[PDB]
């Protein structure tokens, strides 16, 4: 009644052990790496990235919500809340080594633009992974943390005496 | 160590008559001399608790008093259970005295403000009893809370929370009437599953022969116990699930024999129909088919030291019953042929 | 890439204090005329083996879950039935592992299902 | 002393009809809802209290109309019950409500129910029938088996989790994602009582294979305030996963170490490195992510004071706590500086990670030309394949203390003759985004003061208007601290120091950013066991005498 296989079960044996390691609580970021000197080891030398990272955009529906409501998600918001966290973070430390079209394919999902219950994070990793890219400066106030920390943290900051640097260019 | 005697004995019956409706007479004076001598309890708890034969003393004074008593004809009075109990007994008598309704109007408003004296002595490194019975209210609402949302009947009673616990609450009370050695277990038991509700101690039993020692003299008790009454044996056989009772089995080899023994005689007292091509029997009392294939299915599931035990008493009584190799004819054929 | 690399040593705390000291003491000698090996060398003030060992160099002989020699006292015991993988792991982080797999069936004491490098059968008795 | 009864009467109405909305919590909405205002509810309870304690009962009619109803209300709500001190609370206001004689019949009654509903409280059977039964056998009362009832119940839903948490995607009883709503809500209120803290760090490690939270954040911001005011103490791993999995929290608590270099302890940096230890941002912080977030934060509020003393000292220990962290936690397996460090040459980074315990106090002056020479490699040559710009090349210098700050105190040691490099380093310190032109004023500026102060040291012990003749603009705080450098290293100091302090201490604002100067000064000394005792006797001294003045 309540079997389900787990989402990167049609997946290249290397991916899915990538994937199946950084399941693991926070030292999965680590894992990950781990993971990766002994796939370098092995006769399949090469990592693929973009076969992972089109794998990771490619759709299925899932219906949640109401009990009806067709939707399709990508792969990045179907596995492990904890698996998004740290593949974001393993992406950061591999960024140099990306083919940048697949990259942006994951970054655009990663915006979540237009949705109510956003991934704190993800919207965040965004962020940085863009500010590390060098594309998406984007000329907003765009920075990784919310509004109501950058406005407190303004606000708390006021009550110490401004330093006579000159940082701020106009 | 002799002047503790007239002391904790004279706290006892205070105790024993804080839940007693006869209170007109009481005053502050009572109160502060009940608070101040479970001080006095509650600190030599801290003091000299461990390692010592004034302990093992307070504990034969504690047992004998509990047994004199009995649980029996007077009254049925719980007391103090334990010398851990000697360290909240100020709060057994407290929380009693709220309860207690005839409690006069002069000395309750006294008394309350003795308790509850307010946040005036917020500092203290002694834990004091407004902060006990802070401890206490909370823990009883976390227990109402989270029984009621995410609690669960696990199926595997060995590891459910409440048989797990009032097993384990059973074995302390018989660890201490085993070093007693005043009265027999069996005694003990035997009124126990006259007294209480019998579905639910089978199954504390149950669960009780499973965990692990933690001082298996109280599991050693309570098989011998139950083959010195075969009757309530052949109710706890019968009310429980099959898994927990095999479990039973290759833990305690003891009552295999007799187990196979039971079933062997139910098996036996049916009759096959060839209208329905099932067994049944004759009585609303009589074990059904599937309840049998179940606790032998279950037994047949088990480690190899049952398993040959179980093969052989039905081949046996294959045997003994015509060695027929078709249904119709012998229940142990059906089971045999049932388990491929 | 002639200049100065994020770099660390691993092995023995009591043989690797003084490198490290040693390498704090000389790093303003690195230079981006050089090769990244003849500034490394006078550095360090070192040569370096050129394959001590070419056969047996090293095989990772770690736990290939959690990559730790010494988890809580226990050692890389558990391996795989393969020549290709061998790969060593840890009792309590082949457990956690193949419990979780939709491929794993539970005996009495023991668990049967796949390496994680290979996908092969491999057996756990707790 | 103007109002006394409005506000709470007003309150009363507005507790009163949400009480009744929740009616004993037995559904979601009641719960959460009650989650929420129990704290204020608290508060409520202590002004109620006082206001009924100075007073006395069945005499006064003020809020007596409906308080029983209240108190009901509340105490059949377990959810109010169970928080800090709102029992403790409830018990009072009861006890308040009692009387010693009662005279009408009404008194008697009401006496009778305050007792009821306490011992309802404290000493009720609402629970299974069974073990009640079973208990009451076996001539137990409740008190002396509830504990171990409460840990036997948590070990339970503790191991349950545990097994949910290794069947990730198995065909198995997987634990009713409800459930785990359920009890999550339930460790909100109780987190503060001991015999819960299994069942919490059960829940934040055990997270499972969801693509959604299960965990509403008011479980998360109650854990995180009792991390911070230490009423819980987990180990590690539970707060790490708690992070890495509710932004807002981590937000939460990297400003509440903000309040605590800006109200408490402005310049007591033993009491702040302390907090960063005990909190356990460094262990944290060796994940990539949550070193990239707190640095933001911190980046922040660089800009909103352009470069306040305050919060680099904060970044120095910050940064020196997270660096032995990382040494430690990082033998096999660590992620690339340039993974913590993106926006800079990973060169820069490895030269300026060698701390000077480790370098004889003779070769600092090399370091820091090196430093200058890469600094200056990064800013004047910014080209492709670099840094960004000069601003994150700074935003690096300052995440190390030691180097920016010993340029004053090596330059005094070389002041004849001095390195352009130190004079480039230390412009470039006091002021980033200048032009060369501005860059080669100011430090001219500081090598004519160089002079005037190799003069005066190499002269006797001298006046104080001297100094402040150099001392009468953009280069202000440079000449300020380095002329503090100069009081505190020359024995012609330690006499005409106070007597410089007092004139430069225009405002408020010189006092605390000097003092700020010193209390860096004596904390980088005692760490780097460098010292002449007159310099740490005379800071100690000026420091104490000064935070007084303010
Ligand atoms: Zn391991
Ligand atoms: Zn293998």
């Amino acid at each position: 009644e309540g079997v389900e296989p787990a989402p990167w079960a049609q997946l290249e044996a290397p991916a899915r052990l990538l994937l199946q390691a950084l399941q693991a609580g926070p030292e999965g970021a680590r894992r990950g790496l781990g993971v990766l000197r002994a796939l370098g080891s092995r006769g399949w030398e090469p990592f693929d990235w973009g076969r992972l990272l089109e794998a990771l955009c490619r759709e299925e529906p899932v219906v949640q919500g109401p009990d009806g409501r067709l939707e399709l998600k990508p792969l990045l918001l179907r596995l492990p809340r904890i698996c998004q966290r740290n593949l974001m973070s393993l992406l950061m430390a591999v960024r140099p080594s990306l083919p940048e079209s697949g990259l942006l394919s994951v970054l655009q999902i990663a915006q979540q633009d237009l949705a109510p219950d956003p991934d704190a994070w993800l919207r965040a990793l965004g962020e940085l992974l863009r500010r590390d890219l060098g594309v998406g400066t984007s000329m907003e106030g765009a920075s990784p943390l919310s509004e109501r920390c950058q406005r407190q943290l303004q606000s708390l900051c006021r009550g110490l005496g401004l330093g006579g640097r000159r940082l701020k260019s106009p | 160590m002799e002047s503790l005697l007239q002391h904790l004995d004279r706290f006892s019956e205070l105790l024993a008559v804080s839940s007693t409706t006869y209170v007109s007479t009481w005053d502050p004076a009572t109160v502060r001399r009940a608070l101040q001598w479970a001080r006095y309890l509650r600190h030599i708890h801290r003091r000299f608790g461990r390692h010592g034969p004034i302990r093992t003393a307070l504990e034969r004074r504690l047992h004998n008093q509990w047994r004199q008593e009995g649980g029996f004809g007077r009254g049925p009075v719980p007391g103090l259970a334990n010398f851990q109990a000697l360290g909240h007994c100020d709060v057994l008598l407290s929380l009693r005295l709220l309860e207690n309704r005839a409690l006069g109007d002069a000395a309750r408003y006294h008394l309350v403000q003795q308790l509850f004296p307010g946040p005036g002595v917020r500092d203290a490194d002694e834990e004091t009893l407004q902060e006990s019975l802070a401890r206490l209210a909370r823990r009883r609402s976390a227990v109402h809370m989270l029984r009621f949302n995410g609690y669960r009947e696990n199926p595997n009673l060995q590891e459910d929370s409440l048989m797990k616990t009032q097993a384990e609450l059973l074995l302390e009370r018989l660890q201490e009437v085993g070093k007693a050695e005043a009265e027999r277990p069996a005694r003990f038991l035997s009124s126990l599953w006259e007294r209480l509700p019998q579905n639910n101690f089978l199954k504390v039993i149950a669960v009780a022969l499973l965990q692990p020692p933690l001082s298996g003299e109280g599991s050693q008790v309570l098989v011998h116990w139950l083959l010195g009454n075969s009757e309530v044996f052949a109710a706890f056989c019968r009310a429980l699930p099959a898994g927990l009772l095999t479990l039973v089995t290759s833990r305690h080899p003891a009552l295999s024999p007799v187990y196979l023994g039971l079933l062997t005689d139910w098996g036996q007292r049916l009759h096959y129909d060839l209208q329905k091509g099932i067994w049944v029997g004759t009585e609303s009392q009589d074990v059904p088919w599937e309840e049998l294939h179940n606790r032998f299915q279950s037994l047949c599931q088990a480690p190899p030291p049952l398993k040959d035990k179980v093969l052989t008493a039905l081949e046996t009584c294959k045997a003994q019953d015509g060695d027929f190799e078709v249904p119709g004819l012998s229940i142990w054929t059906d089971l045999l042929l049932a388990l491929r | 890439p002639t200049m100065l690399p994020e770099c660390f040593f691993l092995g023995a705390d009591h043989v690797v204090k003084p490198l490290g000291i040693k390498l704090s003491r000389n790093i303003h000698l690195w230079d981006p005329e050089n090769s990244v090996l003849q500034n490394l060398k006078d550095v360090l003030e070192i040569d370096f083996p050129a394959r001590a060992i070419l056969e047996k160099s090293d095989f990772t002989m770690d736990c290939g879950i959690c990559y730790a020699y010494q988890l809580d006292g226990t050692i890389p015991d558990q391996v795989c039935d393969n020549s290709q993988c061998g790969q060593p792991f840890h009792q309590i982080c082949l457990y956690e592992w193949l419990r979780g797999l939709l491929t794993s069936r539970q005996s009495f004491n023991i668990i049967f299902g796949e390496c994680p490098y290979c996908s092969k059968p491999i057996t756990l008795k707790m | 002393m103007a109002q006394d009864s409005v506000d709470l009467s007003c309150d009363y109405q507005f507790w009163m009809q949400k009480l009744s909305v929740w009616d004993q919590a037995s559904t979601l909405e009641t719960q959460q809802d009650t989650c929420l205002h129990v704290a204020q509810f608290q508060e409520f309870l202590r002004k109620m209290y006082e206001a009924l304690k100075e007073m006395d009962s069945n005499t006064v009619i003020e809020r007596f109309p409906t308080i029983g109803q209240l108190l009901a209300k509340a105490c059949w709500n377990p959810f109010i019950l169970a928080y800090d001190e709102s029992q403790k609370i409830l018990i009072w206001c009861l006890c308040c409500l009692i009387n010693k004689e009662p005279q009408n019949s009404g008194q008697s009654k009401l006496n009778s129910w305050i007792q009821g509903v306490l011992s309802h409280i404290l000493s009720a059977l609402r629970f299974d029938k069974e073990v009640a039964l079973f208990t009451q056998g076996l001539g137990y009362a409740p008190i002396d088996y509830y504990p171990g009832l409460l840990k036997n119940m948590v070990l339970s839903l503790a191991s349950e989790l545990r097994e949910n948490h290794l069947n990730g995607f198995n065909t198995q009883r997987r634990m009713a994602p409800e459930r785990v709503a359920s009890l999550s809500r339930v460790c909100v209120p109780l987190i503060t009582l001991t015999d819960v803290d299994p069942l919490v760090e059960a829940l934040l490690i055990c997270h499972g294979r969801e693509p959604q939270e299960i965990l509403q954040p008011e479980f998360f911001e109650a854990v995180n305030e009792a991390i911070l005011l230490k009423k819980i103490s987990l180990p590690m791993s539970a707060v790490v996963c708690l992070w890495l999995r509710h932004l807002p929290s981590l937000e939460k608590a990297m400003l509440h170490l903000f309040e605590k270099l800006i109200s408490s302890e402005r310049n007591c940096l033993r009491r702040i490195e302390c907090f960063i230890k005990d909190s356990s941002l460094p262990q944290a912080a060796c994940h990539p992510a949550i070193f990239r977030v707190v640095d933001e934060m911190f980046r922040c509020a660089l800009l909103e004071t352009d470069g306040a003393l305050e919060i680099i000292a904060t970044i120095q220990v910050f940064t020196q706590c997270f660096v032995e962290a990382l040494e430690k936690a990082s033998k096999q397996l660590r992620f690339a500086l340039k993974t913590y460090f993106p926006y800079t040459s990973p060169s820069l980074a490895m030269v300026l990670l060698q701390d000077p315990q480790d370098i004889p106090r003779g070769h600092w002056l090399q370091t820091l030309k090196h430093i200058s020479e890469l600094l200056r490699e990064a800013v004047e040559d910014q080209t492709h394949g670099s840094c960004g710009g000069p601003f994150e090349s700074w935003f690096l210098f300052i995440h190390f203390g030691g180097w920016a700050e010993m340029v004053a105190e090596q330059l005094l040691m070389s002041a004849a003759e001095p390195p352009t490099a130190l004079l480039w380093l230390l412009a470039f310190y006091y002021g980033p985004r200048d032009g060369r032109q501005q860059r080669a004023q100011t430090m001219v500026q500081v090598k004519a003061v160089l002079g005037h102060l190799l003069a005066m040291s190499r002269s006797s012990s001298l006046s104080a208007q001297d100094l402040q003749t150099v001392a009468g603009a953009p280069a202000q705080q440079l000449i300020r601290h380095l002329l503090l450098n100069f009081l505190l290293w020359a024995p012609g100091g330690h006499t005409i120091a106070w007597d410089v302090i007092t004139l430069m201490a225009h405002t408020a604002e010189i006092t605390h950013e000097i003092i700020g100067f010193l209390d860096q000064t004596l904390y980088r000394w005692n760490r780097l066991g460098i010292e002449s005792p007159r310099s740490e006797k005379l800071a100690r001294e000026l420091l104490k005498e000064l935070r007084t003045q303010v």
